[PDB]
């Protein structure tokens, strides 16, 4: 997914 | 009728109005509606949208099907057409004029379009709308023109309507159910009666005679949703009916002051009404509950009764479909469907305060209707739908006969005066027919589709049928209802009992509480009291698995479950009578809900367990305080119903899982004991008696209740067979045992001793999703030192701090430390001072320790601003760095102080950006972080001054560094990831 | 996975 | 389109 | 034998031979001696007696347990009263007992096939949704107790659990040995003596049956298609009933199924043909004119090109000319049509906008046209075969008639007019 | 449209 907080 | 215009100059006068039914027409009549005419019937098929040109004195008329727009004058003489044959028109609805052009509005092209008056010239499109224009109007003063009123000097009592009779120009008029006098200048009320038909959106007025089908006795009351029956008091002119939320709405006969008038019911909605005119109570019907209840309407505030329950036996209410009353006689009269197993269908009667139920009539009466009463000769009448015919008997039980036969679905009874009315819904009439055998039929109504109930409203006399509550008013507190033989009972609203006085109130204390998933509910101990002795915890987003009760402060805790919103699980509170909702546990609750409530009322301790979906949790709440700390955390075990117990100061779980047991522990759930694991499958309600000490527990899988003692040993038997198949939840209360029953929709109660062979007797009968069982009383919750043991907790907790927890052998407790770590006294809380670990969840920053079996918090959660990051600790002042993310645009770097003393998080430095690293530099006190908005890695000093930049990469994270080596190493994940080491200065 | 209704 | 409104 | 609460009948099905033959025995008719509402059904092959346990109907049948013989000519009612929701009844064959089940008193009663001694002999029961007798035991299931219980025939004495805690429980049986010889009857004593169904009577003797839509020959042994009956059309089905009332047999198989929503119907009798109008207001697949024989062959769709958006609304076959004259109606506009029976040859005759014909029948005795409107101005109107000169013999006091006949021989024209309740 | 059920 995305690699965010 | 659709279309109407008006031409009010004195000269005129007159009226105009469009009839798209069969034989289309448009008429004219004079403004007061004397001279009716027809003008135009030829060459319409959907006339619609009139209006007038006042100068010219012509009318202008639309049709819909032919599509045409044409005028004429008022006697429709001189036809033109103005737009004709023309495909502009779709589906022309209303129509406006204006000196030479006309603006109509067009439902099929949903658009306003403007033409010329005369020939249909110049069209244009004046707006277009997304939603079809159904009413136009051109607002000026050349539309109104001025005229002398002739009714300046009328002396009309209500109404003077404008006339085309040349002598006066107007005539004198008043509304629906009032009378012309002889004088025709003032009218008055007429007082005669009128039959109120209900149907299922629209409640009518008609008169009593057959030759009038005006249907204009009082002013229709619309918008109803399911309209069954109808109520009315003649006196302040009020009618009454019920709604579907559980609410009965008030409107009087002229069209004004409607409104909601009071709350029914919670558990449902109302199906039949009864109003007793003398002491001013109204009684209806509870179908969904299986209850009759009564509401007051004499004072200023509500009070509600549940009168008649469900109790199993045949003299109860099984179905209620209507009621009537006699109130001179102090007698209620209700038509009842059977129950499975239960009540049959009958016709029952009992005095007007509950009590002395009887059976009238039983028999053939299979889909029954409401039931009548005929004061004056003491008769009930009531209809049969399965044989469609009506009956008639007397009150005392006696000379039932058939009155009329072969109807088709008779669905309104009422009698008034020597005739018999009825609506029969299959028919689609209202007819009357004498009371004696029936001869003389009559036609009122036909093809009135949605049939329903009826009654007549007519003037009764309160003085001329007093009864005990009239004749003592003020008498009793609450409520009072009319007793046979000229006296009166008493009565409190739900959720309080009668005093010793007889006339005073005052709240329940002992009772049951009977858990289920749609409502939590309760009933009096005492058998023979079908009121409710709980306000019912009923509404949206109520889930209930468990209820608890906490006597001496007087709340009631329930834990509601949903597997799809997550918002509506947690544990609520509230007070018997209502009053303090509250809730009480909301946060972490796991994907399943929580399982089990239990609350110790000595040391005020509320123990509940919450189920994950691979472990579960048994934790404890201090009540009216944040301490809530988890004792024991298991994953093969799955306690779910959780039982407290202070006197021997133990806590008891059913299991229930893939290895069933019954478990015993301390109060800290520590040194737990296994009481019974053989002949255990699943076990669903842990109960015990204080007196005795056994731990009572059903199980549905072997059909099973059955008791072991609270030291262990032997497992008896209690109740067995397939007589038992689902009980759900058990309590015991003086020498009885009291369960619920999920397949039989019973509350049953039998002897707790083992061995006995009598039958179970009903406390309630057809409640759905039954769950659980409870007692609220002083007994079954004592709080003196003599009987507790002499519990430690009872005495300001026992001196500790956080929580007491009492052993059943020792004299004094083990104080439990929420977060923090115990002091040396013993009794005090304060700061780990040990090695333990940190992180940041949403905004908070959170502890924890290194030991998987230690559960309590180093240290409490501290509250921040925005979303903690990235964490890291300084030893020498104990504060701890954290990123906060705001608005993913901006940032913050903020520390707070661990030596706690009050201490809250202030900012360091601001404007940054999203920043998912930090780290401390313990020797030369710089801190590291990485700015992934402005894309570098920057470090600044320990107060926040001299910021620098050490390097630029693409995505940086993760900051650790070696200061006695000088090299600080990082990670970039964007394209070609790696981790990358530079000295502390950032070279090399 | 446990009760619901 | 149906000419009644409702 | 199978009962069947959609349709409200009691019906008979061969099982012996390769080709399966029906047929309805007992019918919905007014009377209480009919069927109500069949639950369950017993049956005595030695002595040719059928026993059902029936619910109520409205102001028709009540609730009952019923008797009559396996070829339905002989209704009776056995037991009636407090028989509120009742279960399957099932027989003791041997001591002419029978059983059933009252889920609104929670008690299993027994009676005798006469209908004398009726007696209550289990009690306290939740739902004892079947049950069936064995021997000297009766067993029986109750859903809400989970359970599956035996006892003795004589008293619900002696109770024993055979299941517990099994959910939904449903009706039971014996699988025993039945012997066909032991148990004879005339049907047995006289096989391939009917052609199609044998059905026993009581006295060892048989009565012969046809499948539905053939009736008995004069012969008593052979089948033939049935000649005078009704023809009944409702949206779900077309059905058929014979003329006399005490045959409850289906007159002709029932046109149903997926897509039938049918308006009106009419019949060619030289032909054997039923011609019917569908009408979906969504599916413009489902819309046109469908014809069949009454034995349930031959299915054909007759028109179904040109169908305005409001459907066929009136068909009427000119069986002198084989003419099928039909209405096709469109939102705003109506038409009349003719179609030549297995010819293409199809033409408009009349198109009306202020005006709607509906229903439409046909009189080539006297060569006129008749149609109901129901419009705005509404109306019966006569013309010509051609639909070309048109007359008004109702104008005043009608209000939607959506019905038309002919008498054919006395010469008048009734209608029914739902609007104002009557037949004129 | 009249009947459509
Ligand atoms: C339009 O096309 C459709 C497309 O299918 C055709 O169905 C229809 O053609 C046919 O119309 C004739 C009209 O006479 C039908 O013939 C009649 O059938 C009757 C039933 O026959 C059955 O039962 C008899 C019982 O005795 C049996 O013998 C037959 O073998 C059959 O199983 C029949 O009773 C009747 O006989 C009369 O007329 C005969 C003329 O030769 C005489 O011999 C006889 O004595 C008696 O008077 C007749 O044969 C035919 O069924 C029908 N087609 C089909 C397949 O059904 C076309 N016509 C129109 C405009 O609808
Ligand atoms: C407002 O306007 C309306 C319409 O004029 C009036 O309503 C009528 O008022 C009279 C007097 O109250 C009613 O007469 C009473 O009728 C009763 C029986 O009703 C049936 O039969 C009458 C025809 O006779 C039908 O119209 C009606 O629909 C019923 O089918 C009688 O039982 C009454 O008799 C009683 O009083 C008389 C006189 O004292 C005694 O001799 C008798 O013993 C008995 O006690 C009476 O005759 C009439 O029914 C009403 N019609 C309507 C529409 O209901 C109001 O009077 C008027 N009010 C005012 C203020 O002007
Ligand atoms: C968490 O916090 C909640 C409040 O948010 C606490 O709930 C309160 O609990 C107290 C317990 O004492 C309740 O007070 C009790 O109310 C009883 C009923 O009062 C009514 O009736 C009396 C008598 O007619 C009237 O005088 C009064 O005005 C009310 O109409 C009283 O009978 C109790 O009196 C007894 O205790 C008091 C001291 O509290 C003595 O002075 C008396 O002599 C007598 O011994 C008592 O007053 C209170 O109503 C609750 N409030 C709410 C909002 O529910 C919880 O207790 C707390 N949690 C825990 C675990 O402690
Ligand atoms: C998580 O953290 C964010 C940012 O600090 C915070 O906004 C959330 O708390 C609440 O979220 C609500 C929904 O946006 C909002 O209505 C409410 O004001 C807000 N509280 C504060 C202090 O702003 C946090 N949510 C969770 C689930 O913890
Ligand atoms: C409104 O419509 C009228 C026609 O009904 C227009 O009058 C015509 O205009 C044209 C163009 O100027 C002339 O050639 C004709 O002689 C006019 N008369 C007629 C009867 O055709 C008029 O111009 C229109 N006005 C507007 C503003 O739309
Ligand atoms: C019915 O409604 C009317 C209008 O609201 C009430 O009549 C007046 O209402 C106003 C505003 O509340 C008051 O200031 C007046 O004192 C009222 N006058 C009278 C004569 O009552 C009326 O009170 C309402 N009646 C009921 C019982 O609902
Ligand atoms: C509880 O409700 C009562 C009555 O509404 C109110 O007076 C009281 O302040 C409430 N107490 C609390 C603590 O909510
Ligand atoms: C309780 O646990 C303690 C510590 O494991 C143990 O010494 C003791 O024997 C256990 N039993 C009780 C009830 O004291
Ligand atoms: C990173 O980049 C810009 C340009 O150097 C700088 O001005 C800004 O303050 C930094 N952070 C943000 C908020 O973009
Ligand atoms: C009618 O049906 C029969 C039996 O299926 C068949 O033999 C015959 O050919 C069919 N006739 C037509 C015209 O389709
Ligand atoms: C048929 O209409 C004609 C005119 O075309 C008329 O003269 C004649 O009277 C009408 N015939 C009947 C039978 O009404
Ligand atoms: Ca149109
Ligand atoms: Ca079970
Ligand atoms: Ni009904
Ligand atoms: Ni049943």
């Amino acid at each position: 997914x995305x690699n965010x907080x | 009728p659709r279309g109407l215009a008006l031409d009010p100059r004195m000269g005129d006068n007159v009226m105009f109005w469009s009839d798209w039914g069969h034989h289309p027409r448009i008429e004219r009549a004079s403004m007061d509606g004397t001279m009716r005419t027809v003008i135009v019937q030829e060459k319409i098929y959907w006339p619609c949208g009139l209006s007038i040109d006042y100068p010219n004195r012509l009318i202008y008329f639309m049709d819909a099907y032919l599509d045409y727009i044409e005028f004429c004058d008022y006697d429709g003489h001189n036809r033109r057409q103005v737009i004709a044959s023309d495909l502009v028109l779709h589906h022309p609805h209303a129509l406006t004029l204006f000196e030479d052009f006309v603006y109509w509005t067009d439902r099929g092209t949903r658009q306003v379009m403007q033409a010329n008056k005369w020939h249909g010239g110049n069209q244009s499109v004046v707006m277009y709308s997304v939603h079809q224009p159904l009413g136009i109007t051109a607002i000026h003063p050349s539309r109104q023109p001025p005229s002398r009123n002739p009714c300046a000097s009328a002396s009309c009592s209500h109404l003077c309507l404008l006339s085309a009779q040349a002598p006066r120009h107007y005539s004198c008029a008043c509304p629906s159910g009032w009378n012309l006098s002889d004088d025709s200048v003032n009218c008055v009320r007429g007082d005669q009666p009128f039959l109120m038909s209900v149907r299922d959106n629209i409640i009518f007025g008609i008169s009593l005679d057959p030759e009038v089908k005006s249907n204009d006795a009082m002013v229709p009351i619309s918008g109803i949703q399911h309209g069954y029956d109808v109520e009315f008091d003649d006196s302040e002119q009020f009618i009454y009916w019920v709604e579907n939320p559980g609410e009965i709405h008030r409107v009087k006969t002229d069209g004004s002051n409607r409104t909601v008038f009071a709350p029914l019911s919670l558990l449902g909605s109302s199906l039949g009404l009864a109003l007793d005119w003398v002491s001013r109570n109204i009684y209806y019907t509870t179908p969904a509950s299986r209850s009759i209840e009564v509401l007051t309407l004499k004072g200023d505030t509500r009070y509600g009764k549940t009168l008649i329950a469900n109790d199993g036996t045949p003299l109860g209410v099984g179905f209620p479909v209507g009621i009537a009353v006699d109130p001179a006689r102090g007698k209620l009269y209700w038509s009842d469907h059977g129950t499975d197993s239960g009540v049959p269908a009958k016709i029952a009667s009992a005095n007007m305060d509950g009590t002395s139920l009887k059976i009238l009539f039983t028999g053939n009466l299979q889909h029954l209707e409401v039931v009548t009463l005929d004061i004056q000769e003491q008769k009930l009448y009531w209809a049969v739908t399965s044989r469609g015919v009506i009956e008639r008997g007397n009150v005392d039980g006696t000379e039932r006969m058939i009155l009329v036969h072969h109807l088709a679905h008779p669905w309104g009874l009422v009698v008034y005066g020597s005739f018999l009315y009825y609506s029969d819904e299959q028919y689609e009439v209202i007819e009357r027919v004498d009371k004696s055998s029936g001869n003389n039929k009559v036609v009122l109504r036909d093809n009135v589709p949605y049939l329903r109930g009826l009654r007549v409203y007519h003037r009764r006399n309160a003085a001329d049928s007093s009864n005990g509550c009239s004749n003592n008013p003020n008498a009793c507190q609450q409520i009072c209802l009319p007793v046979p033989g000229g006296m009166f009972s008493c009565a409190c609203a739900s959720g309080f009992k009668l005093s010793p006085d007889g006339r005073s109130c005052s709240p329940y204390n002992s009772f049951m509480v009977v858990s289920m998933l749609p409502a939590v509910r309760g009933f009096s101990l005492e058998l023979s009291d079908h009121s409710e002795a709980m306000v019912p915890v009923a509404g949206q987003g109520r889930n209930v698995l468990h209820a608890d009760v906490d006597v001496a402060n007087g709340f009631i805790y329930w834990c509601d479950f949903s597997s799809s919103v997550r918002s509506s699980n947690g544990i609520r509170r509230i007070k018997p009578d209502g009053s303090n909702f509250t809730n009480v546990v909301t946060y972490g609750i796991g994907a399943n809900g929580i399982r089990g409530v239990a609350l110790d009322w000595a040391a005020g301790n509320l123990y509940f367990t919450n189920a994950f979906v691979y472990e579960t949790l048994i934790e404890v709440l201090r009540i009216n305080t944040t301490y809530r700390r988890v004792l024991l955390k298991v994953s093969v075990d799955m306690p779910r119903h959780i039982i407290v117990d202070p006197k021997h100061r133990y806590l008891f779980w059913a299991d229930y899982g893939q290895k069933p047991k019954i478990e015993r522990s301390f109060l800290d759930c520590t040194n737990r004991t296994v009481l019974v694991s053989e002949g255990i499958v699943t076990p669903r309600g842990l109960a015990m008696d204080h007196d005795t000490g056994y731990i009572y527990w059903v199980d549905d899988s072997l059909d099973l209740i059955a008791r072991i003692h609270l030291d262990g040993g032997e497992s008896q038997v209690v109740r067995y067979g397939s007589r038992y198949p689902t009980p759900y939840g058990i309590t015991v209360f003086g020498e009885s045992i009291i369960w619920v029953d999920r397949n039989l929709k019973k509350v049953f109660q039998a002897s707790k001793q083992p061995g006995n062979t009598d039958p179970p007797v009903v406390i309630r009968d057809k409640i759905n999703l039954l769950r659980d069982v409870t007692i609220f009383d002083e007994h079954a919750q004592p709080l003196s030192p003599a009987e507790l043991n002499n519990n430690p907790c009872l005495q300001s907790n026992g001196g500790c701090s956080h929580f007491c927890f009492a052993l059943p052998e020792l004299p004094t407790p083990r104080c439990g430390c929420a977060f923090g770590t115990l002091g040396n006294d013993g009794k005090s809380c304060a700061t780990s001072q040990e090695d333990f670990l940190i992180y940041s969840l949403n905004n908070s920053l959170r502890s924890l320790h290194f030991d998987p079996r230690d559960h309590s918090l180093p240290f409490q959660v501290i509250s921040v601003a925005g979303t903690a990051i990235a964490l890291d600790y300084d030893r020498r002042n104990n504060r701890i760095f954290f990123t906060q993310k705001l608005n993913s645009l901006r940032g913050q770097i903020s520390y707070v102080s661990l030596y706690s003393g009050s201490s809250s998080p202030t900012v360091l430095l601001s404007n940054i950006g999203v920043t998912d690293g930090i780290a401390f530099d313990w020797i030369n006190r710089r801190i590291y972080y990485s700015d992934f908005s402005n894309q570098t890695i920057n470090s600044m000093a320990e107060d926040g001054s001299n910021r620098a930049v050490i390097a630029r990469v693409s995505k940086p994270r993760a900051i650790v560094l070696d200061p006695c080596r000088g090299y600080m190493y990082w990670t970039d994940w964007g394209t070609n990831a790696k981790i990358e080491r530079a000295t502390l200065g950032g070279n090399f | 996975x446990e009760e619901x209704x | 389109x149906x000419l009644x409104x409702x």
